[PDB]
RNA sequence: GAUAGCUGGUUGUCCGAGAAAGAAUUUUAGUUCAACCUUAAAAAUACCCCAAAAACCCUAAAUUCCAAUGUAUUUUUAAG
RNA sequence: GGGGUGACCUCGGAGUACAAAAAACCCUCCGAGUGAUUUUAAUCUAGACAAACCAGUCAAAAUAACCAUAACAUCACUUA
């Protein structure tokens, strides 16, 4: 992760994270389950459902992704007909 | 580390040596009977009944009722053996039993059952339905004398009221008729009590029809303390129980504090306690007849609530407790995307400052 | 012993509850102190000269 | 459990054996 | 493996001669224990360290008063090989609120209420 | 409901027969909406339910289809209590 | 207001039969490993000895609700050969009548795979079905 | 040398919830490879021989009798070969429901 | 100013608290997590824990969960 | 138990690890890199085990068809 670029002198970001992740404004990161397209005929139905289902990440990986992504991808997004717009925020988090 | 057994071990009586000489059972049915018989013994370890409410095991129930009809055991057994021999002497009965073509006089069976063993079955049925636990809380009686209650739905339509039947207020709107064998030298009292339906006090019950000083079997000749009131269960909480209690008394009981007026359309006045009533009239009254039945809500209850009682029909509902959800964490690990839907207050996008 | 296990059942619990509540209050009273005008206006006294 | 007084209550192999001069 | 040592209850059965040997009351047990830590906490297990900390015996050679209930008696049995235990004796009864400052604790195990009268 | 003049007499009678379980004793039909948090959507749902009731009361081709999984028990207990109701004895 | 208008919304129904009739009671799901399964509200039990036949209806707690035995004098003096299929059928009809009277309509019956093929037990089940008492207790609402 | 594959991580096959713990619906009470604890009231049996509570309450363990399923030929033969005084006992795990079924609340006084 | 998982050096005072290893790795000379630990903030239950309980052929020291009781520590949050 | 040579590199069972869990050795023995058959065994979602992470395990209720009373595919130590 280039912390100081050579052209503009800013901090770049890796594109693998933006390709295989999605940042909610609440700080959580959404990803796909590893292996949801490999050898489906050898796996059980419950395993196929667990593979197809989405999952969240923990604090360490969340901070890693926050360090690997710049300030642009951490903005607030209001997309037209966005399914995750309902999940952009957090409710009833008594911590 | 080993410990000492706190009592006899289950399989320590049989011997281990020479198992071939020891007789065995070869029937799964016999083994099942043996296991079910042994499971009912008061073991010393933690069992299923102790944890799932064996009702404190043995219960010293007070018996408040008439003594059993004293019969001659020898003569009864001799007559029964003679009847059995006379029955088995027939050849036509054996032919019918071989051809599997034989019927039974169910009416005579019902009559003889009510005469000899109906009381105990009705007692255990009332115990199962929870009659005595709510009428006396410490005592169960035996319905020695029978009691046939019947409602009239028309000209030739008669609905009986057995121990635990389901009779709707549509049939129960009019006053029922009671029948029971009794001589013309005693006094009886009939009391119809609704155990479920009191809105304010859960530990109290309603009275629908109380008539005392019944000369013999003539129930109409007796003076009625409270006029008959049709059942009125709530629409939400259904299946209430209504019990007909019959008490035999020796003296002419007179009471003014328990006297109800002619309209008697006040639920505050129709607030009864069978325990207190029996405490008051314990010297003379003895319970001998019992007839309880189930009653749920129907279209006829609205009329009783509006015209008679002058009340708005209350409606309940069997609402279930909300499902449990753990404390919401900051970073849920390996949880589905719907994890935020389990703590969502409402399915509406909330725009705070925008 | 003086007492038995069945006699000591919850004989001193209000004291434990009060001590735990006092600990909770002492931990909850943790907060930055007050900043008064004196702490800022006394620094000017370093140049207090004789006229 | 072994340290409990009810130890060996499920013991049954000593009741059946399933394994002349 | 070296683990905790369950002490059988037979060892804690007093003999008819131990009462007269240690000067104890055979009928009425004592009410309060004076405990004083003798040995150290080093080279001792972590559970013994926790017990000796929770019993309020950090400062060595300083007496502390505790109850006589089986609850604390369990811990006292666990760490019995590290403390001296005496029964608290009250020759002048429980001190009132007017003598809380003039009390004293003698070495033999008694609590005098009026100490250093003028 | 009895003063609703914007509906026909058979429509009013069919509504009073069907939805009598939610009618107050003073003859006031009541509709209630609590799904959404917006009073506008609540009123929209109430008016839609009223329209559905008007339609089901006005369309004469309603065969009145009823469920079975929730009515089998009622039918069985009805037949069973009728088995005892079959006693024909003069009374009153 | 009206003195009879009070409601006290927290209404308690002390009747143990209420939930069992409303089919919202707590079924005893579970064992699966031992037989028979104890997931029901009422349980039919047919005990066949070499002399007498007993048809009992026991609750999940173990208490007998309604019972019909060939030892009873009513059936004993009316019927011969208390062991035969005619006896089983008569006991079944009497138990069906007593169940209709007591108000119990749904019960379970789990016979062995060999007793289910018997002649007396089949006719007993047929008589119980014809008498009005139907087996296969309803499924628990929100089980 | 001659022994290979002797290394394998532990499966954590043990009892999860002890007697007295307040569990909810769905919690795995105990896992096992062989039948060591049998389920009882309100305790289901997964296809991997796991025991899970079905109702919310308190967990208990009781020594009870064992009546096998008549379809299990092995258990039927064992029962038929048992002597006249033998009754099989097992350790059954139960869940005593503490929360009531439901409540009757007033909706509207019509 | 090539690169070094490798060696060597790394400059004032005092005080507080302070850790010896489970998992991956062309990996065992190192790295990245976990468990401990440090810095600030939230809360409330924390360790000792009698009964009672945890398998079937025989099997010890003791284990795991829990009252009360003695102490105040424990669990999350943000940086590490 | 220095390298080289020999052997191994992944997964499961039993003992080592006697009783909740886990626990290594170039410690001792079994094995697996699939076959046979038919009941071809789904969606969605409570709540839990295990675990650094990736992964693996379950599973109440609700859905359409089969009895209107099952669907966990079975067997081969079934565990791989
Ligand atoms: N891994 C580890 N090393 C330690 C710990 N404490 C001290 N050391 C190391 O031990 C050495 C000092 O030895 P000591 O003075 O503790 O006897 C130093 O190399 C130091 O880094 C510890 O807690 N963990
Ligand atoms: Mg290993
Ligand atoms: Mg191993
Ligand atoms: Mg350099
Ligand atoms: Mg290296
Ligand atoms: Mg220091
Ligand atoms: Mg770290
Ligand atoms: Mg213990
Ligand atoms: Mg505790
Ligand atoms: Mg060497
Ligand atoms: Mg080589
Ligand atoms: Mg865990
Ligand atoms: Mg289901």
């Amino acid at each position: 992760v280039t912390y100081f670029s050579s052209r503009k002198g800013k901090r770049k970001t890796v594109k693998a994270v933006i390709y295989r992740f999605l940042r909610l404004h609440s700080g959580l990161w959404l990803r796909r389950k590893a292996g949801y397209k490999k050898k489906l005929w050898k796996k059980t139905a419950a395993r196929k459902r667990r593979l197809r289902e989405f999952v969240f990440c923990n604090k360490t990986q969340s901070k890693l992704l926050d360090k690997m992504t710049t300030s642009f991808w951490k903005r607030r997004n209001w997309y037209a007909d966005d399914p995750y717009q309902k999940y952009q925020d957090r409710t009833n988090l008594k911590v | 580390r080993r410990a000492a057994p706190l009592g006899p071990m289950p399989n320590e009586d049989i011997d281990v040596s020479d198992l071939e000489r020891l007789k065995k059972y070869r029937s799964f049915d016999r083994y099942r009977r043996r296991a079910e018989q042994e499971a009912r013994k008061p073991h010393w370890w933690r069992t299923y009944r102790e944890h799932f409410g064996e009702e404190s095991g043995p219960k010293d129930r007070v018996d408040i009722g008439l003594p059993p009809p004293k019969v001659s055991r020898t003569q009864q057994l001799l007559e029964r053996k003679q009847a059995l021999r006379e029955l088995r002497a027939n050849v036509e009965e054996e032919r019918a039993a071989r051809l599997q073509t034989a019927r039974i006089p169910l009416e005579a069976v019902r009559a003889e059952w009510e005469r000899t063993c109906g009381p105990y079955h009705k007692q255990r049925l009332a115990e199962y339905c929870g009659l005595y636990r709510d009428l006396f809380h410490g005592a169960t009686f035996v319905p020695r004398v029978p009691l046939h209650v019947a409602y009239a739905v028309g000209e030739d339509d008669l609905m009986p009221v057995y121990h635990g039947n389901e009779v709707t207020p549509t049939e129960a709107a009019q006053a029922p008729e009671v029948t029971y064998e009794a001589d013309e030298g005693s006094l009886w009292t009939l009391l119809l009590t609704n155990l479920d339906g009191h809105l304010l006090e859960p530990d109290a019950e309603y009275v629908h029809w109380l008539v005392t000083n019944i000369p013999g079997n003539r129930v109409t000749e007796g003076q009625e303390t409270c006029p008959y009131l049709p059942p009125f269960p709530a629409r939400g909480s259904g299946f209430h129980r209504f019990a007909f209690l019959l008490f035999k008394q020796d003296k002419r009981i007179d009471f003014s504090g328990d006297t109800r007026p002619s309209p008697c359309y006040q639920l505050a006045q129709r607030t009864f306690h069978t325990f207190d009533f029996y405490k008051k009239h314990q010297d003379a009254m003895t319970p001998a007849g019992l007839a309880f039945f189930q009653c749920r809500w129907d279209d006829s209850v609205t009329r009783v609530f509006h015209q008679l009682l002058d009340m708005r029909e209350p409606v309940f509902e069997f609402v279930r407790p909300p499902p449990y959800h753990p404390k919401q964490k900051r970073f849920p690990h390996r949880q589905p995307l719907r994890y935020l839907d389990r703590y969502r207050d409402s399915h509406e996008p909330t725009y705070g400052i925008y | 012993p003086f007492l038995t296990a069945e006699q000591e059942r919850g004989h001193a619990a209000v004291r434990r509850a009060a001590a735990f509540q006092a600990l909770k209050a002492a931990q909850a009273a943790r907060f930055p102190a007050h900043r008064r005008l004196e702490e800022q206006l006394g620094h000017l006294l370093v140049t207090r000269k004789w006229s | 459990y072994r340290s409990k007084p009810t130890h060996g209550i499920g013991r049954y192999k000593h009741l059946v054996k399933a394994q002349v001069r | 493996k070296f683990t905790r040592s369950r002490i059988p209850d037979k060892v804690f059965q007093p003999s008819p001669e131990d009462h007269e040997k240690y000067g104890g009351d055979p009928q009425y047990p004592h009410k309060l224990h004076i405990v004083t830590r003798i040995k150290s906490t080093k080279r001792r297990p972590y559970w013994e360290k926790d017990i000796i900390k929770m019993l309020g015996l950090e400062k060595a050679h300083t007496p502390q008063v505790h109850k006589n209930i089986p609850s604390v008696n369990a811990k006292l049995k666990v760490v019995k090989h590290l403390i001296r235990i005496k029964p608290l004796k009250l020759p002048q009864g429980l001190p009132t609120e007017e003598d809380m400052a003039n009390t004293c604790l003698k070495s033999n195990g008694e609590l005098v209420v009026r100490w250093l009268l003028n | 409901l009895a003063s609703a003049d914007w509906i026909a007499e058979p429509v009013r009678l069919k509504l009073a027969v069907k939805h009598k379980n939610r009618i107050n004793r003073s003859g006031e039909l009541i509709l209630t909406s609590e799904c959404s948090r917006y009073q506008f959507r609540n009123l929209a749902d109430c008016l839609q339910k009223l329209r559905d009731m008007i339609a089901e009361a006005s369309q004469p081709a309603k065969e009145p289809s009823r469920e079975d999984a929730e009515l089998r028990r009622s039918r069985i207990e009805n037949m069973n209590r009728e088995r005892l109701r079959k006693k024909r004895i003069s009374s009153a | 207001p009206v003195e009879n208008e009070a409601v006290a919304p927290e209404f308690t129904n002390r009747n143990p039969r209420n939930l069992e009739l409303l089919a919202v009671a707590r079924k005893e799901r579970g064992w699966g490993t031992v037989w028979p399964s104890r997931e029901f509200w009422h349980r039919l039990r047919v005990i066949r000895t070499q002399h007498h036949i007993e048809a009992l209806v026991e609750h999940r707690n173990g208490q007998v609700v309604v019972s019909a035995s060939t030892r009873e004098w009513a059936i004993k003096k009316h019927l011969y050969s208390t062991r035969n299929v005619v006896a089983c059928e008569s006991v079944g009809r009497v138990l069906a009548e007593r169940c209709l009277e007591a108000g119990i309509n749904f019960m379970v019956y789990h016979p062995t795979p060999w007793e289910a093929a018997s002649d007396s037990i089949k006719r007993l089940q047929h008589a119980m079905t014809e008498g009005g008492v139907v087996l296969r207790e309803p499924r628990r609402i929100y089980e | 040398s001659k022994n290979l594959g002797g290394k394998s991580p532990g499966k954590r096959f043990g009892i999860k919830k002890m007697e007295g713990h307040y569990v909810h619906a769905g919690n795995i009470l105990a896992t096992q490879r062989h039948f060591r604890w049998h389920p009882g009231a309100h305790v289901g049996l997964g296809k991997n021989k796991c025991l899970y509570a079905l109702e919310e309450g308190v967990v208990r363990y009781t020594k009870e009798v064992y009546v096998p399923n008549p379809s299990n030929s092995e258990a039927v033969d064992l029962v038929t070969r048992l002597p006249q005084g033998a009754v099989l006992y097992k350790t059954f795990v139960h869940v005593v429901p503490a929360k009531p079924e439901g409540t009757f609340k007033l909706v509207a006084m019509l």
